[PDB]
């Protein structure tokens, strides 16, 4: 039923072409990316506290006061991976950044559903490109529209008696 | 429903074999300390 | 450790752990064979792909008769 | 025999070699001018 | 204690028990091979290699035995359908038996090596520690590999001392095991040339003997030994995995596109043969020529062997299956019984009409009939009210030339439509759906399943390569970084060369 | 002090952008993939491969612009500039879709280069290489989707075209033709991506709201010091809070950050496996039990059967413009449609 | 006493030089008419 | 910290803007001309608004041969002259 | 002959058991529908 | 054709301009390299 | 039988929830 | 050397972007790509 809902949404609102949905993907993809990044950076810079024959996790004891990784080493690796000034050396800034990116992205995507609820839909570039005579020159937007149309005409196939599905 | 008969045995083993393996290692871990 | 007839025979085959030729050794020559092998894999790939087309190399099932 | 695509292949092969060797000529050069001290 | 995911690291410095583990894995693999064949023998129907060949029956190892020359059963049948043979001991059954006995012998060896792990052979005579001279081992094993690769090509495949290998015509009609002469020219790199497989093993085998000799006598350069941690058995696992996933990609690819080593009588047609209408072209070639030679329409199609007509049918396209649609292809569309005949459509004006064929991409496909020029002249309509091309309005009929329905014509619209719906699948067959209680849904062939499993494993083993290569090159920090890394080694500018402490300013 | 070492010296100097040996593969290939995409999106058409306009020059905007895939008729041609298709003609090469292969291949070799860079820098710095390992996940996705998938199909034509809306079309294609949403390997990827984003947001928020008071200012960012030994937030209070709100909480900082690597990496890997199945049209398209009952029982209806009607709409309504090489002609009367619409 | 030309100099110009050029080409394009 | 010159120090520098207040417009103009001269069309093979179709044509000029493809689009292009 | 010195004890803590059982059960819950088909 | 020199003249002028304004400072860097 | 299987698994998860919360390894400081 | 105040550089570059971005949006309603 979830999938039904998201297919019909696309047909009626063109959510893929809506910027607030695009910011949701950016918040979700970026969130998964930064999750992986942060987990791999801390994990890469754990301080040797254990032997080969035991989980490194036993190198941290719940409630110890010293940090369990070297953040300057993590900074030094990632700064060189890209360049120095695109890496965090302040753990508070870094952890706030982790929080804000997917929260904000997902606010926007929630706002997307919430405003498409009032039928302010995604960008419509259907037949936006035409030639000197006025032939339509299709783009990917028009192909997307052929797909949206197939969804449109088939959904709830016995429930429409008039030509426009206005709600 | 006309459903794949072996689905049942497949599901049971799929659950049982991996689960039993974990329990074996857990219990013999507790018996050490 | 346990000695065996077959072990004594095979002994010298497992006797030079750690031995190395000095410096770069045969590395220059390895690299020649590596590059020859690359070009040869290229040829083989582009033949299969049909971006390399050769006379009397009909890359089709119809090359069985 | 020696088909157009075989000539193209050699065109590609020589182009790549040119680019790689040029790149490494330049890199060997710079690395000699600007060494690290020690 | 060790975590569950590291139990097998207790073998890393125990060559005997490492050999014992490797023997046990070899035992299990040969036992599988033996158990899989025996299951396939117990379920295989050999009575029709035309319409119910092994690849319709979900046979997976049977075709590998057949590929290298095992073709008969102690029961007197063979897969080419000749009856009364005597395969000797190397029947399908004897091959299965050999692998089981091998599994058992391997299993006992494994026990002996596990118990008598402490062999002096495994000890460095200098230091007394266990040690394996991996560089010399590689030369030895490579030498052995080269001899076997050479022998396989020079004797088994040539038929000098052996049976040869499966070869066939381009249209997979007359396959058999034949000795194969090596192709030494440039067409030997053509994947569709069997002579090239012979040459490959002969030439590559000699290169392997020569390389093997090199690698037994010449020691690795000090630079490489240190770069590649050649005293560390895990560097071999990393490079061995890489080679394995390389090979697995190749064999997935050649299975999917097809080559001399993946013939269609053992694995089924490829999807590309459907895409390019490979068999349909050939069928039409024969009918057009039958008819130039003055045969009737009935006569020309009746001359088409059913086996060739069955290739021209989308149900044997491997790209028509589903992941969880299990079992043999026969469980889907059924057990093919007969070619019904080639169906010819005509409208009320006697124009011939052509059913547009389902492409592999489409689970369902509308029924649309065209003239020789591509013009739509009839269809099965969805919305009836404004339809202009119905079979009813256009007076479509179907006539059958060849096969079971040869010389019959149907005009009643429901019948005609029914064959039109099957015509999108290509040539039209009669199926037994009762026996296997077939559910009517296409499944993929062994070509499909093999490609899927080997591409998936190839990709997963890529991660194993990355993992164990990381573990080889970063062994010193596996357990964590140095608790006294200083910020100068990691801060910028401090050293001219990164990590080289000898380059301060 | 041979030349090899002199070059190593130079490649591994500490500078604003580290180069390294991996730099030799990374930088040309990354720059070419990226330049090819900007070049094609600004100037190059898809008229002859797809019957589409696809550059700024033709009137497209950032959403609709794309470097499109080659014509189906190229099969899986490497489409080398010097190859038998374009025959050295840059212009024709562009027109036949050669920039797609240029970008896809230089991109693949840049990705390798970048992963080698993560390996090189980690080795020089003295850290474990878990960031290189995590980056295997993006690689799997890229190869499976852009290489393996269309290699299992008839041609590159059916790989993704490099463009915002072209990728949206690829999403919708996979719903109607492959029913990809139904695929349990995609669902495991969904749970890894969404689970990753959750972890990301919940871990950042937790740290920021269990901070220790280490300075006097209202802005708490000022009170961290990269070289302090002390944890900057309370694992203990964080752990009690989550144990009491959610029932369970992390107690091991090391496990937590490994779990953060594990979840999104694993999910991407699972979805790559699924795309390999669809390379072969090996879909989880149907449930056989449902279909049998539905064929026999015209009153039986589920969300499963409703979504297949939508897929059927998608295929028939989009196929002819999306697959121009097939010359699909679907007269009005064969199009599936519900009432009125 | 800084260098003017560096690897850094090059990476920057590698990107920024075609960026402007491209912005010029795209600016002109807003004025194309059918 | 690596010994290159700080960015903030270059872009506030008078010598920097003396060069780049030329180089930046020259590049922007050069890009302009590439388009306004029509050269970009010819280099890349991109159709002009008047040359997607022939006058009465509605067929896409779709490449349908692999090794004759070059010859195909040249044929489709002279079907406009 | 000596007893083998490379033997090591194996551990699975209670949290790892909970985690792994959840994994298996949820995997079972996801794939069971497809096994039944 | 001729449009090329059109396109390319601003850039030679741009390179020309920077060549002259920087040449002196740029030679001090080259002397320093040993 | 499919219904019983689905619900059985779902029931095991709920039981597991119960033990993971109330019968957890209790975290202990330092 | 450090002559121009950086706040000034920022404002002008800032407006340089708006200008060109505004042109691209203007062009979404004019000429090619406008539907007209
Ligand atoms: C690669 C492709 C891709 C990607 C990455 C995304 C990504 C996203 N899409 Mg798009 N989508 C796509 C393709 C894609 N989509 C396509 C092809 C279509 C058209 C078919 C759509 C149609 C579409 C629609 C129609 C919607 C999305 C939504 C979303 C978001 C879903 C996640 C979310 O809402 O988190 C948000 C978080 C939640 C929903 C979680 C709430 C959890 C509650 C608070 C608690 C639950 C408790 C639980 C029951 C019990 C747990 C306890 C335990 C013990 C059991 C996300 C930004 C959705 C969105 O934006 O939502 C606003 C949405 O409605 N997408
Ligand atoms: C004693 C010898 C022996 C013989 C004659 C056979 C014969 C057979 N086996 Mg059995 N088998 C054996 C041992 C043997 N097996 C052992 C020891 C095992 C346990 C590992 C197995 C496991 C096994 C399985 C699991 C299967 C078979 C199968 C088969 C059949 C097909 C073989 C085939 O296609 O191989 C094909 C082999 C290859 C393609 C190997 C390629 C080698 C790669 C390329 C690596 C080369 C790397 C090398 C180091 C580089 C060298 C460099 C070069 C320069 C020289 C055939 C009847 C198949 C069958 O039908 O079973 C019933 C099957 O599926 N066998
Ligand atoms: C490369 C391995 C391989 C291949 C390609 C084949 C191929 C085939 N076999 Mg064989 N088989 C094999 C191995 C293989 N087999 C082995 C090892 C066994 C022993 C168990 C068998 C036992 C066997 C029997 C008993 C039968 C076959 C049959 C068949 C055919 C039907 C296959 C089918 O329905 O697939 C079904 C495939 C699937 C449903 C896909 C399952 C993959 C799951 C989804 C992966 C699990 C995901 C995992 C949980 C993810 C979690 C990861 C994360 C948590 C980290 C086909 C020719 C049948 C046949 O027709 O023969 C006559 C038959 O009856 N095979
Ligand atoms: C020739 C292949 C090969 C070999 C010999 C090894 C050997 C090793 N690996 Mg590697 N590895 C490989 C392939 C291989 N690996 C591949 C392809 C991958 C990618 C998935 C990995 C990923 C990997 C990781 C991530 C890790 C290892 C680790 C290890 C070590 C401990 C493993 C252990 O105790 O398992 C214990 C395993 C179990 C108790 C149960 C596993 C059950 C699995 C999940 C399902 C069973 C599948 C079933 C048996 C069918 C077999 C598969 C089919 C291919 C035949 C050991 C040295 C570990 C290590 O480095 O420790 C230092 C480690 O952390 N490996
Ligand atoms: C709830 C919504 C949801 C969510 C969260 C997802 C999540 C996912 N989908 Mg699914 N999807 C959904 C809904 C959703 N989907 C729906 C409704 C459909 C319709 C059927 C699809 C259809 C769909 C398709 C068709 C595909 C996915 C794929 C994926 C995966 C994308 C993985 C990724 O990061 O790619 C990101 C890409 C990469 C990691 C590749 C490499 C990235 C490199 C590093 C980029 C380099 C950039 C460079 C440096 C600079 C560029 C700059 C330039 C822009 C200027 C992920 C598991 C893909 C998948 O499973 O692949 C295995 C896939 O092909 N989805
Ligand atoms: C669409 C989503 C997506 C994008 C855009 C993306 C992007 C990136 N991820 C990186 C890193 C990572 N990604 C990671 C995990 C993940 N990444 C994910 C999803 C993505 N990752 C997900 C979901 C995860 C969770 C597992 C990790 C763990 C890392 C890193 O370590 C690394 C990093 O440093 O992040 C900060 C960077 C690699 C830089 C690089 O290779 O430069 C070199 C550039 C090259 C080689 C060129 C590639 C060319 C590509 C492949 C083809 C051409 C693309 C066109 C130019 C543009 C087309 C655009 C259209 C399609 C619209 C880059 C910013
Ligand atoms: C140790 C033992 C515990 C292991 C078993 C645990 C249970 C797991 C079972 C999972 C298999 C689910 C099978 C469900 C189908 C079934 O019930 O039907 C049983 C099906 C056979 O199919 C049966 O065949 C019959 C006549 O032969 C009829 O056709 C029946 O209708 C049909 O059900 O079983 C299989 O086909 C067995 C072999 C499948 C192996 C090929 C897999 C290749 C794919 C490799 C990809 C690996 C991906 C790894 C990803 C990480
Ligand atoms: C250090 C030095 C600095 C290095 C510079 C390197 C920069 C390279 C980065 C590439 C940027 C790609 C964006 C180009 C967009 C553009 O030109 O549009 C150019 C188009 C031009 O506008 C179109 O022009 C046509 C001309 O015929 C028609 O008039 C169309 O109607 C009109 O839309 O503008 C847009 O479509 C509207 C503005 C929106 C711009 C895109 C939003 C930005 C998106 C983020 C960029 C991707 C990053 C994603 C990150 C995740
Ligand atoms: C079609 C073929 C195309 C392929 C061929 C492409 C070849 C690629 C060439 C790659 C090398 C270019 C980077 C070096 C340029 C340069 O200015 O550095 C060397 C000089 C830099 O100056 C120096 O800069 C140095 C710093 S640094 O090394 O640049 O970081 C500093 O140490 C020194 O004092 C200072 O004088
Ligand atoms: C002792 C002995 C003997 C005997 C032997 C035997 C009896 C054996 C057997 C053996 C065998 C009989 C074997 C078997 C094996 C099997 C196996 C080894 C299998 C496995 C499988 C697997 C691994 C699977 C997996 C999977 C699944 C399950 C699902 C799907 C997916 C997959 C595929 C992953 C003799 C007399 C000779 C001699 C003396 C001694
Ligand atoms: C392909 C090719 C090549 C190369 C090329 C190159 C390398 C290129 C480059 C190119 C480039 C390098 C380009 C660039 C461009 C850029 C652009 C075009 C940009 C844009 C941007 C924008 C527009 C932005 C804006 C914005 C926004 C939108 C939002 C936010 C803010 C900002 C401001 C950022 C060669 C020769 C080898 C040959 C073959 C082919
Ligand atoms: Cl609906
Ligand atoms: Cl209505
Ligand atoms: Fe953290």
């Amino acid at each position: 039923g979830t999938f039904n809902f998201m297919i019909v949404f696309q047909a009626e609102h063109n959510i893929l072409m809506h910027p607030f949905h695009q910011l949701g993907v950016a918040g979700v993809f970026g969130g998964a990316l930064f999750c992986a990044m942060h987990g791999s950076l801390v994990t890469s810079s754990l301080i040797r506290e254990t032997t080969e024959t035991e989980s490194a996790n036993y190198g941290y004891k719940f409630g110890q006061e010293e940090e369990t990784y070297n953040i300057v080493a993590a900074h030094g690796y990632f700064g060189r991976l890209i360049f120095q000034y695109a890496s965090f050396n302040n753990s508070r800034s870094l952890h706030f950044f982790l929080a804000a990116w997917p929260v904000v992205g997902v606010w926007f995507t929630a706002l997307g559903i919430s405003t498409m609820a009032f039928n302010l839909n995604g960008f419509n570039f259907n037949h936006s490109v035409i030639d000197a005579k006025g032939n339509v020159i299709n783009t990917w937007a028009d192909i997307i529209n052929r797909a949206n149309l197939g969804m449109e005409v088939m959904h709830e196939r016995n429930a429409h008696n008039f030509p426009l599905d206005l709600a | 429903m006309e459903v794949n008969q072996l689905g049942l045995i497949a599901t049971a083993l799929f659950v049982l074999v991996p689960s039993v393996f974990l329990i074996i290692l857990y219990v013999q871990t507790e018996s050490q300390q | 450790a346990r000695r065996t007839w077959l072990g004594d025979i095979l002994r010298p085959l497992n006797s030079e752990y750690g031995k190395v030729a000095p410096g770069w050794g045969t590395t220059p020559l390895m690299a020649v064979f590596m590059g020859l092998f690359l070009v040869f894999l290229l040829i083989i790939l582009e033949i299969y792909n049909s971006t390399l087309i050769l006379d009397g190399v009909n890359v089709s099932w119809k090359a069985l008769g | 025999t020696i088909t157009p695509s075989l000539k193209g292949f050699f065109i590609g092969l020589l182009s790549g070699a040119v680019v790689l060797g040029l790149t490494f000529a330049v890199l060997i050069a710079i690395s000699q001018i600007d060494k690290v001290q020690r | 204690g060790l975590p569950w995911y590291r139990v097998h690291t207790v073998l890393i410095n125990d060559p005997g028990r490492l050999i014992a583990a490797h023997l046990m894995h070899t035992a299990l693999v040969a036992g599988w091979a033996g158990s899989m064949a025996l299951y396939e023998l117990a379920t295989f129907d050999p009575s029709d290699p035309v319409l119910n060949p092994m690849w319709r029956q979900g046979m997976f190892v049977l075709p590998f035995m057949a590929r290298l020359g095992v073709t008969g059963s102690w029961s007197g049948w063979s897969i080419t359908g000749e009856t009364g043979i005597d395969p000797g001991f190397w029947s399908f059954e004897g091959v299965a038996l050999a692998h089981i006995v091998l599994s058992g012998l391997l299993f006992l060896a494994a026990c002996w090596h596990w118990v008598y792990w402490d062999l002096e052979l495994f000890r460095d005579p200098r230091t007394g520690e266990p040690a394996l001279d991996l560089p010399k081992m590689f030369g030895i094993h490579l030498f052995l590999a080269g001899l076997l690769c050479f022998g396989f090509g020079a004797f088994h495949l040539t038929g000098l001392f052996g049976p040869g290998m499966w070869v066939s015509d381009p249209y997979g009609l007359t396959g058999s095991v034949q000795p194969v002469a090596p192709e030494w020219g440039p067409d030997g790199f053509n994947p569709y040339n069997p002579g090239g497989v012979v040459a490959h093993h002969i030439a590559a085998g000699i290169v392997g003997i020569i390389a093997g000799l090199f690698h037994i006598l010449v020691r690795p350069p000090q630079r490489l030994y240190k770069a590649l941690r050649m005293g560390n058995i895990e560097t071999v696992l990393s490079s061995s995995i890489a080679a394995v996933f390389f090979a697995a990609f190749v064999v997935a690819g050649t299975m999917w596109y097809g080559s001399a080593t993946t013939p269609i009588e053992l694995f089924g047609p490829t999807r590309y043969q459907w895409d390019s209408s490979y068999f349909q072209q050939e069928i039409n070639r024969r009918v057009q020529a039958s008819l130039a030679s003055g045969a009737t329409l009935e006569e020309a199609w009746s001359a088409i062997p059913e086996k060739l007509a069955f290739y021209d049918y989308i149900g044997n396209n491997p790209a028509k299956g589903g992941l969880f649609r299990t079992g043999p292809m026969n469980k889907g569309d059924g057990i093919a019984q007969a070619w019904k005949g080639h169906a010819v459509f005509r409208n009320k004006e006697g124009e011939e009409l052509f059913v547009r064929r389902m492409p592999a991409f489409f689970e369902s496909f509308p029924v649309i009939l065209t003239d020789k020029n591509g013009v739509v002249k009839a269809d099965i309509p969805f919305r009836r009210a404004e339809s202009k091309y119905s079979f009813e309005q256009q007076g479509v009929t179907v006539s059958f030339y060849g096969g079971e329905l040869n010389g019959q014509t149907f005009t009643d619209p429901p019948t005609v439509k029914s064959y039109a719906r099957k015509a999108i699948f290509g040539e039209i067959f009669e199926f037994d759906t009762e026996t296997l209680n077939s559910d009517g849904i296409f499944r993929t062939s062994p070509r499909g399943w093999f490609t899927f499993a080997h591409a998936v494993f190839a990709l997963l083993f890529f991660f194993g390569h990355i993992w164990h290569g990381a573990r080889t090159l970063f062994r010193d920090v596996f357990s964590g970084i140095d608790p006294e890394l200083s910020p100068e080694q990691v801060e910028w500018g401090f050293y001219q060369k990164v990590g080289d402490v000898t380059t301060r300013r | 002090r041979g030349w090899f070492d002199i070059l190593d010296d130079w490649l591994k100097r500490d500078r604003f952008v580290f180069v390294g040996w991996s730099g030799i593969l990374l930088f040309p290939c990354a720059y070419l993939a990226l330049g090819g995409w900007l070049t094609g999106t600004t100037f190059v058409t898809s008229w002859y491969t797809h019957g589409l306009a696809s550059s700024y020059l033709e009137g497209c905007n950032f959403l609709t612009v794309a470097v499109s895939t080659p014509a189906n008729s190229m099969g899986h041609s490497l489409l080398l500039l010097w190859g038998p298709e374009a025959q050295g003609d840059f212009t024709r090469w562009c027109q036949l879709g050669g920039l797609w292969t240029f970008i896809a291949l230089h991109g693949a070799f840049g990705l390798i280069g970048f992963m080698l860079r993560q390996f090189e820098i980690a080795r020089l710095v003295g850290v474990r290489p878990y960031n290189a390992i995590a980056f295997s996940a993006p690689i799997a996705v890229f190869v499976s989707v852009f290489l393996i998938y269309p290699l299992g199909q008839s041609s590159w034509f059916f790989a993704p075209s490099f463009g915002v809306a072209a990728i949206f079309r690829f999403l919708l294609f996979f719903q109607g033709f492959h029913n990809w949403t139904l695929n349990p390997f995609h669902m495991m990827g969904v749970a890894g991506v969404l689970g990753g984003a959750l972890l990301c947001a919940i871990h950042g928020a937790t740290v920021e709201n269990t901070l220790f008071q280490d300075g006097e200012g209202a802005s708490t960012f000022r009170a961290f010091n990269p070289t302090q030994a002390e944890e900057t937030y309370s694992m203990v209070t964080a752990n009690r809070f989550w144990s009491q709100i959610f029932g369970i909480a992390f107690s091991n900082k090391r496990w937590l950050h490994f779990f953060m690597l594990f979840v999104p990496v694993t999910g991407l890997w699972m979805s790559a496996i699924g795309v390999v199945g669809l390379a072969l049209n090996l879909r989880s398209y149907d449930f056989i039990s449902q279909e049998i009952r539905a064929a026999e029982d015209p009153e039986f209806e589920t969300f499963y059967t409703k979504n297949l009607l939508l897929n059927e709409g998608i295929r028939a309504w989009m196929a002819p413009q999306d697959q121009p090489h097939e010359n699909f002609v679907f007269p009005e009367e064969v199009l599936p449609r519900g009432n009125a619409l | 006493s800084y260098p003017i030309f560096t690897v850094r100099w090059v990476a920057v110009h590698t990107l920024a030089v075609p960026t402007i050029f491209f912005l010029g080409a795209i600016a002109a394009m807003q004025f194309i008419q059918r | 910290t690596t010994g290159e010159r700080p960015f903030s120090d270059i872009i506030t520098s008078v010598r920097y803007w003396v060069i780049h207040s030329i180089t930046i417009p020259a590049l922007f103009i050069a890009g302009w001309l590439f388009v306004s001269t029509g050269l970009a069309y010819d280099v890349f093979g991109t159709p002009r608004p008047d040359s997607y179709y022939a006058q009465e044509q509605r067929s896409i000029p779709l490449v349908t041969d692999r090794f004759e493809a070059k010859q195909q689009v040249e044929t489709f292009l002279e079907q406009l002259k | 002959m000596e007893p083998n010195p490379n033997r090591q004890p194996v551990e699975l803590n209670r949290t790892s058991l909970y985690l792994g059982l959840l994994l298996i059960l949820v995997l079972a819950l996801l794939f069971s529908s497809y096994f039944f088909n | 054709d001729w449009r090329v020199l059109v396109v390319l003249l601003p850039v030679l002028l741009a390179a020309g301009w920077a060549v002259r304004n920087i040449l002196p400072y740029a030679v001090k860097q080259v002397q320093k390299l040993l | 039988m499919e219904t019983i299987t689905y619900v059985f698994i779902f029931a095991c998860i709920i039981a597991l929830f119960f033990f993971a919360i109330f019968f957890r390894e209790p975290p202990r400081i330092t | 050397g450090g002559r121009i105040p950086l706040w000034i550089v920022a404002t002008v570059a800032g407006m340089g972007v708006i200008v060109i971005v505004g042109l691209f949006f203007y062009g979404a309603y004019a000429g090619l790509g406008s539907s007209l």
